[PDB]
């Protein structure tokens, strides 16, 4: 029992975007089209088999992931980590790029495990209320 | 003073090998290649620029370790509606970073990856 | 499209966004140059 277009699962309501957004931008959205509405939290193995065939019944392409609902929120490019040979981080030269800090699902898993994604790419989404 | 085999930079010993590692068995053939040996570490552009000219220059084109791993592991992962972070499902678990030989910026790619590497030590 | 250690090579268009299909990093990592990446990726 959800809005029209949106799937039930254990008193939930997910729905699959195939609009590409970062992210962020992702996670709004979501809060703006359901009453408490957020990226998808896949917390347990039931919701990831459900969300999984879910999300493949819109998505066939393999150029590009899904976004879920997990971060980090922290703003540094790694955390609470030296160099192996224990000096601290003083220089970096990151590609903006490759910090990868938002996860998503990908069609050759299923979309099932949880993959590293740099947040500011564009891609389609799931929300859940 | 570095043992010939070696090169030298500021006071610093370095060399690459291309016996592709993942980098736990890449930093830890390093420690014993020589004492006080590890994963190189940057400190300065000028010393990655150092290390980037040399490993290309001895194996061209291949990804080098560093000496950095499990980079997000202690992140502060959490879903955005709050929930719990109980049931979890990663694809790879640690996250490492490695350069090209051919440029200089940091990259990031699971630490079981296969890749060569380059070794540094002081005095 | 990422095997299991495809990585270690040099990227390559026609192998890995031609004749599989690859994600924006994996162009990303073919082109290096950004403004190539994103008219290769608009057209792909
Ligand atoms: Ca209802
Ligand atoms: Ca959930
Ligand atoms: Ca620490
Ligand atoms: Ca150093
Ligand atoms: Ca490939
Ligand atoms: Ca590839
Ligand atoms: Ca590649
Ligand atoms: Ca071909
Ligand atoms: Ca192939
Ligand atoms: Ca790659
Ligand atoms: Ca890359
Ligand atoms: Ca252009």
């Amino acid at each position: 029992d959800c809005s029209s277009g949106w799937s039930s699962y254990e008193g939930h309501c997910y729905k699959v975007f195939k609009q590409s957004k970062t992210w962020a931008d992702a996670e709004s959205f979501c809060t703006k089209q359901v009453n408490g509405g957020h990226l998808v939290s896949i917390e347990s193995s039931g919701e990831a088999d459900f969300v999984g065939q879910l999300i493949a019944q819109k998505i066939k392409s393999a150029k590009i992931h899904v976004w879920i609902g997990l971060r980090a929120q922290n703003k540094e490019k790694q955390c609470s980590i030296e160099w192996s040979d224990g000096s601290s981080i003083s220089y970096e030269n990151w590609i903006e790029e490759e910090s990868k800090k938002c996860l998503g699902v990908h069609i050759e898993t299923g979309f099932h495990k949880w993959e590293n994604f740099y947040c500011e790419q564009q891609d389609p989404f799931v929300c859940e209320a | 003073d570095c043992p010939s085999d070696w090169s030298s930079y500021e006071g610093h010993c370095y060399k690459p090998f291309n016996e592709p590692k993942n980098w736990a068995d890449a930093e830890n053939f390093c420690t014993q290649q020589h004492t006080g040996s590890h994963l190189v570490s940057f400190q300065s552009t000028e010393e990655a620029d150092f290390v980037v000219k040399l490993a290309f220059q001895t194996f061209d084109y291949g990804i080098f370790w560093m000496g950095l791993s499990k980079i997000w592991n202690q992140c502060n992962w959490q879903w955005s509606n709050a929930a719990m972070l109980k049931y979890t499902d990663w694809a790879e678990e640690s996250y490492c970073v490695y350069f090209k030989s051919t440029n200089n910026k940091w990259r990031s790619i699971t630490c079981r990856m296969i890749a060569n590497f380059v070794c540094e030590f002081q005095a | 499209a990422n095997s299991f250690l495809e990585e270690v090579k040099q990227g390559n268009l026609e192998r890995e966004c031609l004749e599989e299909a690859c994600s924006l990093e994996e162009a990303r990592e073919v082109f290096e140059d950004a403004e190539q990446t994103d008219e290769f990726w608009s057209k792909y």
